[PDB]
């Protein structure tokens, strides 16, 4: 039941270091409690606490410490966690990055208040992500097929189209219920405005919530920001069992939110100055997806993130590749030849696409023509890379065709208009007119079984 | 009131009697009142980084505490004025000392007050009228260029229960009292800001509108938006003073802002020497561009708070005159000594290194800094959009880009202009590698192009298309010589060598050149590009022919067409209308047609 | 004499071409990935060793709390 | 394959500097050795 | 009864082990093998097969009884265990039988709380050693041990103790031992005699999938098997990815005195493998800033061949049937005939390059061009369709047929 | 003999003792009892690991990897109890093994080790991926006694020349060797080539015997003798003309 018992406010603010703010003689203080700061001018802050000692309450202030005041200052301990005042109609709505609403509308109306931390949805409960989704893109759907309920990652390069590729898959994603939960952490207003005036103009905003965290709002949101969105995700993919996409704009930002906090309370640095659980604590984010036991609806997720520097073995690119269940990768070596989408298939790959894929959700050939175009593409990097030594005079016949094979796979398979949709069938069969470059015996991943059903197709 | 000294251990001064203080609260430290930061409280006791040299500060001296955290004194007097990061006035500290140093512990205000400025108060406002924040309550007629909009603080609003009759007043005059829940505000002309919070506006607006530099390759291939974010590779080779002087020669902007982020010492006195000698045309007369900007200028030497403060300064100055509906730009000559500047700050905060040692907010300090560019709807009632551009410059070491304040920089900022070495060291003025640069805001800038200059979209394509094809044909060049390849190529790579030669450079240091309007610069292009259409058109209808068009046919038989194409540049807007440079354009444009149609 | 010093020239261009391939694909490439690696851990032992001497720093900050407060 | 995997140490940092001053002028030679010749060729074609 | 995790279940004698662990894998049974007792790491960055493996040997081993711990895993793995292991099933006394009748798991995936990756880690053990001393050769798969070490140094960070290298604790490589250590083939406690093991294998995941990593290299320094896994062949979909030049297993004196019984043709097969594919690196090397034209036409049949073992012997489709499991029968008849192909087109270069009639590696592509596809095509024989007879005869068909077509070319 | 084990299953700090006991046993063997003991210590790096847990524990001032400033200090309280006494028949030979973290010959438990032991004998892994058993790389390998333990009286007295020109003729051959990966055998000269020849030559013949092989310093230098006579007489710098005249010519 409601917790009856009336709220604590202290003035005992007996320091404040970076973005902490350490009270004292505090009565039974909770980890993890908000509590609510007026600072002198009456300006309303947030904060939770990250430490408990005795009488001492730890509090890092979410809106930052500046004109904090060790006399003046008002700490109102809720007596509770953080929690989200979730309901069905989040959906049409925009929020900042804790959860008051920027749209002009009203507070949220709670039907629940989840805890913003979720819980461990319980493995035997976890049912196995085996459906399809069609996200239209063929780079993705014929090579790199999603499942339903998939925490699939785009991962870029800075400056690339990723926030277009993720708006695309946001306009054609779509079964081989329905909702999106749009989140932002660091966003600039011209991207911002970018994602808010798409789902506006597609009309879809009667089925998506955005959180959005700008570059200038305080950097500490950016920790919730992603939380809030997979809790409004969890209310409408448990509670009401949607199908949930839900879209994480640069967890690049979250980790550099992650990167202050540590360097600030001086934690214990992995890779890169981020934080040593930092694996933990980008899994308490990305498993909060999937399919449940006696639940008709799924949370899919896609993350975005720029790679710091290109470096695929960046601390953020890397924990990431460790936690979701593969990545799709964005390449300047595409989109500087301006191949849109700039989808490098050879870094990518979907773990649950083994399951997504073959009769009943998608053609027989479709687990061996991806495998092959593969070691096709591959090949084809390693003979240019030999071509760029010893030229095309050293190349075989064969070595020739690998390269034939490379222009005619970016510019016929990843090439794709940003309105364009295509299905995964008709994917496979570009991807038969492409492997149809080669003899037959040159296909070296793919049964005879299959070849004989669809090589001269 | 004041505090005491405590202990002190280099710039950390730790005062007692601190109770009633606030993190980030100003604080004049020691008898010489050295300013500094409070970094931490502890109960009855602060921690201060001092700004300035701490030694000779004693146990027990005073630690007057300002109610504001850092801050910038907005107002009329800021105009022509020169600054340090802090906000400390350069030329009133040397006029009021009569030293070439600057004082440890100067306590000189920063908008000079005993000078008195002509108000005029807006003439609608009367006892008893509703007032919000943002809302003008008079204009300062400081200069001929720009009036200065007196308005009310962002947080201010009421009943006005006082206005000022026109007259002099100086900043410290009360001009306007006005109550609200039964307490009266007193302002004066001086308005105070927290340099590190961003002014607030009624609405973040789309940047649609070009910043017109006067500079055919900037304002054609690369254009950056008013309100957009750009980057310059600060370095000795690049030629970065061009860009620096051409804005502020030319620009489509109605003040500018310098931020000198801790330059070499001579290099900052460069600036400061320059810049007052400048002058720019307005209603016919020639005006120095004091007049319209204000410089933030540090050397490499000034307290490191002054350094890394120096951007939050120049941004919260042209804040304010973005919310007076003035279209601001401002420069950083190199964000990169900003970073140095942070990284020491850090350093002494003993906190955390993230990447090359810089610390881990570096990102988000820089995005931060960035989204505070815009175009918006400004605050208060009287309906003006208003602007920043941010010109922040980057000084990649040894040209490597992947250094973080450089990456990020380039990750946050819409516009690179490439300025290179190679290009300054051919004389190619003014020096921005095409290839390198980018622009973000094309799909913006087409609904302005498409209605005021809608043949410039297939222009501009055009044009990159040739360089890149161009760069690509050179290769082929070295491998088998300029004479092997096909004739398509041929007069490509001779349309490109035009373009790099005749419309990519030019000669700023004389009057043809010194500005280049964008009618100018499409009708340039237009005509270029109409050659290459025509040219190539040519070519590719005689292939097979007997009597088979060439580079070489063309140059014989009507050449004068690419002299009267390189002669395009020479004209001048000052001379010749703008309607008579269109019209001899034109005129290049019916005597080419008449060439190709005299061969095919 | 032109056509025996013409194949020959064709050949010790290719081999020199081959070798100078070589070093700017292969060799120029590995020492700078290499270099960038080594720079990169470099930095890694500087924040390793920086976390470290910060947490001694706090030690001896905090036994000389202690040391103030067994002094009442 | 990627790298030489020398252990990073300021000695591995000065011992790869030093091989691409190495290499860098490996290159210009080479490279010199291959326009010489390339010059030579194509006079050759020319006779 | 109720064991404490951290004290090791003792036990009458820790025997050295030497059977193999066969499992589902080529690569691993050939060259690089397991025994039952033996401690193994799969060091490998993401994406490049570390739990497929692990799920591999779950699914198909010669092991009685296997515990998975899934410390640290992602959610969908214990999914995807629980999906696939009550419907695949193993054959006993000719009943057919669910596999996770044979299966423990320890979930505790990688949003679950992070202090219970220790407890998980040791709880495994102690269940393997609880079967241990029943006499089953129980298999423990560790799904990752560094994802384990990363809570050692969030409590030791918690603690506020002294680092040694990327924030780890000092005791890491003790921690690290002491669960290895727990491996083994032994003579059981008590009354009637048992010779049960545990055999552990710990999918090492290396921050940025780099090898110098402090867990990858205390690991190495404890295990006696390490199947390295490089991102390089799985990103080109190569797979199993170890990568077969940092690969090593201690065993192989032990399993001799196995393979010298049971499959006496083996080691001359194994060691022609292993230097087959090391000559192909040592050749690569060259080819790379000179061209393929540089190489005798036995280094070009060397480059040939360590291309067949690369895509036909060492690369195993793991999901597709033919592929799902590779008996150890299979796999020799494979290499039997990829390295017959060798030794007779070496010695048809050798036997003819002294003369005028002198064989080339494209002589015997062109000759023998249906020989390779069919060399390749081995991969395809199943096990489920097709019994070990069909095999063995479709496989002394291609040694004949390679014969027959060599001295065809002599 | 006399063994001491600890296990790495064994608790960490024993580890401490255990090498410090069994030097204690061979200097009453060796000082007090006469006994020529040899001293073999399993893996320093499991020593040093045990000297890193308890100093941690203790919160002191790391040396560089988080070992402990006392390194060197504590590790020759160790290697120094070795050697030949006054009056004493007795000796304690020490052969100290060491795992070299990520084959880094720099990292501290091999560096202050290299600084306070006689040299190392260095086992390579590129020997050991080539199956060269000893896989004991003779160029970083390096003994301090080896010029004062060889000569007439004590081995043939062509030894020390022998093994100095083998060490020149293999460094050699790993550089010719290096040219031939960098920028291909056909860059090599005539006597490039014979030092590529003699390093094949050298690892099958020299370095490699297998685990019961047991050949005396005669037959070592013999097989040294056979590999140098590869080579043309005045390539044979490092050996004087007097002993070229007796062992070349063989
Ligand atoms: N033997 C194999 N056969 C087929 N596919 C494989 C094999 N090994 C790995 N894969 C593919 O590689 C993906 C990544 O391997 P996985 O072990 O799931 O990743 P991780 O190493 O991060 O645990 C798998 O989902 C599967 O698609």
């Amino acid at each position: 039941n409601y917790l009856s018992q009336p709220r604590l406010t202290y003035k005992t603010v007996s320091g404040v270091n970076g973005p902490l703010v350490i009270l004292d003689h505090v009565k039974f203080p909770r980890y993890a409690e908000i509590v609510h700061l007026t600072l002198p001018d009456g300006t309303k802050r947030s904060g939770q606490v990250l430490e408990v000692s005795g009488s001492k309450a730890v509090v890092q202030v979410f809106e930052g410490t500046s004109g904090i005041d060790a006399k003046k200052t008002s700490c109102e301990f809720t007596g509770d966690i953080l929690r989200t005042p979730v309901s069905e109609d989040m959906l049409g709505r925009v929020f900042n990055g804790s959860g008051k609403p920027i749209d002009r509308g009203p507070v949220v109306l709670a039907e629940d208040f989840l805890d913003i931390m979720g819980q461990p949805i319980n493995p035997q409960c976890r049912i196995y992500p085996e459906e399809m989704i069609q996200t239209g893109i063929s780079a993705i759907d014929g090579m790199n097929s999603i499942a339903r309920g998939q925490k699939i990652p785009i991962f870029s390069a800075a400056g690339l189209p990723h926030n277009e590729i993720a708006a695309q898959i946001c306009r054609q994603a779509g079964l081989v219920n329905f909702a999106i939960v749009f989140a932002a952490m660091g966003v600039n207003m011209e991207t911002a405005r970018f994602f808010k005036s798409d789902f506006e103009e597609n009309g879809s905003m009667d089925n998506v919530c955005l959180f959005l965290n700008l570059a200038n709002d305080p950097t500490i949101e950016r920790i919730i920001t992603p939380r809030l969105a997979l809790t409004t995700a969890e209310f409408l993919a448990y509670q009401c069992e949607k199908h949930v996409l839900v879209i994480l704009t640069d967890m690049s930002s979250y980790a550099e939110a992650l990167r202050e906090v540590s360097a600030a309370r001086e934690e214990v640095p992995g890779r890169r100055g981020f934080p040593g659980y930092m694996y933990t604590d980008l899994a308490t984010i990305y498993e909060r997806a999937g399919r449940v036991e006696g639940r008709n609806g799924s949370i899919t997720q896609i993350p975005i993130l720029t790679m710091p520097n290109d470096d695929i073995t960046h601390p953020i690119p890397d924990l990431t590749g460790y936690i979701t269940e593969g990545q799709i990768y964005v390449d300047r070596q595409l989109h500087n030849r301006q191949i849109y989408p700039p989808i490098n298939v050879l870094p990518s790959l979907s773990r649950l696409m083994k399951s997504a894929i073959g009769e009943g959700m998608t053609r027989k050939d479709h687990a061996d023509v991806s495998n092959q175009l593969y070691a096709c593409y591959a090949i084809g990097k390693d003979v240019q890379a030999m071509k760029a030594v010893v030229g095309e005079e050293a190349l075989t016949s064969d070595d020739l065709l690998y390269l034939e094979f490379l222009q005619k796979f970016e510019k016929n398979f990843i090439t794709q208009g940003p309105y364009e949709n295509r299905t995964v069938y008709e994917t496979l069969d570009i991807g038969w007119q492409l492997l149809r470059i080669f003899p037959k015996e040159m296909l070296k991943r793919i049964p005879q079984s299959t070849l004989s059903e669809f090589y001269p197709r | 009131t004041f505090g005491y000294v405590h202990g002190v251990s280099g710039p950390v001064v730790t005062a007692c009697d601190m109770a009633g203080a606030a993190m980030y609260e100003l604080v004049r430290v020691g008898h010489s009142e050295l300013v500094g930061e409070i970094i931490r409280l502890e109960g009855d006791m602060a921690t201060i980084q001092v700004y300035e040299e701490t030694s000779g500060v004693s146990v027990g001296d005073p630690v007057l505490r300002t109610g504001k955290p850092l801050s910038v004194e907005l107002g009329p007097g800021i105009m022509g004025a020169i600054f340090d990061g802090i906000q400390r006035p350069l030329s009133d500290i040397s006029s009021q000392t009569q030293s070439i140093y600057i004082p440890r512990g100067v306590n000189v205000s920063a908008l000079s007050r005993d000078i008195k400025w002509e108000f005029i108060p807006s003439k609608n406002l009367r006892v008893g009228s509703h007032i919000t924040g943002g809302d003008i309550y008079g204009i300062v007629n400081e200069n001929s260029l720009i009036k200065h909009k007196i308005m009310l603080p962002p947080r201010s609003r009421g009943s006005v229960t006082y206005i000022a009759p026109p007259g002099n007043y100086d900043a410290s005059d009360v001009v306007l009292e006005l109550e609200f829940e039964g307490v009266k505000e007193k302002l004066s002309m001086v308005q105070v800001w927290p340099v590190r919070q961003v002014r607030p506006v009624t609405e973040k607006l789309p940047a649609n509108h070009p910043l017109l530099t006067g500079q055919r390759v900037l304002d054609a291939l690369f254009p950056c938006v008013q309100g957009g974010t750009t980057a310059i590779p600060g370095a000795f080779g690049c030629g970065k003073t061009v860009i620096s002087q051409s804005l502020s020669k030319y620009s489509n902007s109605d003040v500018i802002i310098y931020v000198g982020c801790g330059e070499r010492g001579n290099e900052m006195s460069e600036v400061l020497r320059d810049f007052p000698e400048l002058t720019m045309e307005v209603d016919g007369k020639v005006e120095s561009i004091m007049k319209r900007t204000a410089l933030v200028a540090n050397t490499s030497n000034m307290p490191v708070a002054a350094r890394e403060a120096s951007i939050y300064t120049g941004i919260t100055l042209s804040e304010y005159f973005r919310d007076m509906g003035y279209h601001v730009s401002m420069m950083a000559d190199s964000t990169s000594r900003w970073a140095e500047a942070l990284r020491e700050i850090s350093g002494r905060l003993a906190e955390m290194p993230a990447d090359s040692g810089y610390p881990a907010y570096l990102g988000a300090r820089l995005a931060s800094f960035y989204e505070r560019a815009g175009r918006v709807k400004c605050l208060g009632n009287p309906e003006r959009e208003g602007s920043v551009s941010i010109v922040g410059a980057v000084s990649p070491p040894g040209g490597d880009f992947s250094d973080p304040v450089t990456s990020a920089t380039l990750g946050i900022v819409q516009v690179f202009w490439g300025l290179d070495k190679k290009l300054a060291q051919r004389k190619h003025f003014p020096s921005v590698n095409w290839l390198i640069s980018y622009s973000k805001y094309m799909r913006a800038l087409d609904e302005y192009y498409d209605k005021h200059f809608t043949e410039f979209v297939p222009l501009r394509t055009k044009a990159k298309e040739i360089l890149q094809e161009e760069e690509d044909l050179a290769e082929i060049v070295q491998l088998v010589g300029k004479a092997s390849l096909a004739e398509t190529d041929k007069i490509t790579l001779e349309v490109a060598k035009l373009i790099k030669d005749d419309f990519l450079q030019q000669n700023g240091y004389t009057p043809y050149d010194r500005f280049c309007p964008f009618y100018k610069t499409v009708g340039m292009l237009s005509n270029m590009i109409s050659f290459y259409d025509m040219a190539r058109r040519a070519v590719e209808t005689t292939a097979q022919s007997d009597n088979k068009i060439t580079w070489s046919i063309i140059r014989e038989h009507m050449g004068e067409i690419l002299y009267k194409l390189s002669s395009m540049k020479f004209k001048d807007p000052v001379k010749d209308g703008e309607a008579k440079i269109k019209a001899d354009y034109a005129q290049l444009l019916e005597d080419m047609q008449n060439a190709f149609r005299s061969l095919e | 004499s032109l056509q025996t010093s013409f194949v020959t020239l064709d050949e010790a261009i290719k081999i020199t071409n081959r070798r100078v391939n070589a070093i700017e694909h292969v060799i120029i490439p590995r020492i700078e990935r290499t270099l960038a690696y080594i720079i990169t851990e470099l930095d890694e032992r500087e924040r390793e060793e920086f976390y470290r001497l910060k947490k001694i720093q706090e030690k001896k900050k905090i036994i000389k709390e202690k040391s103030e407060k067994d002094l009442e | 394959k990627d790298r030489i995997e020398i252990f990073p140490s300021r000695m591995a940092q000065t011992i790869m500097k030093a091989r691409l001053k190495g290499a860098q002028t490996g290159r210009n030679l080479l490279k010199k050795k291959s326009d010489a010749l390339t010059l030579r060729f194509r006079q050759i074609l020319k006779k």
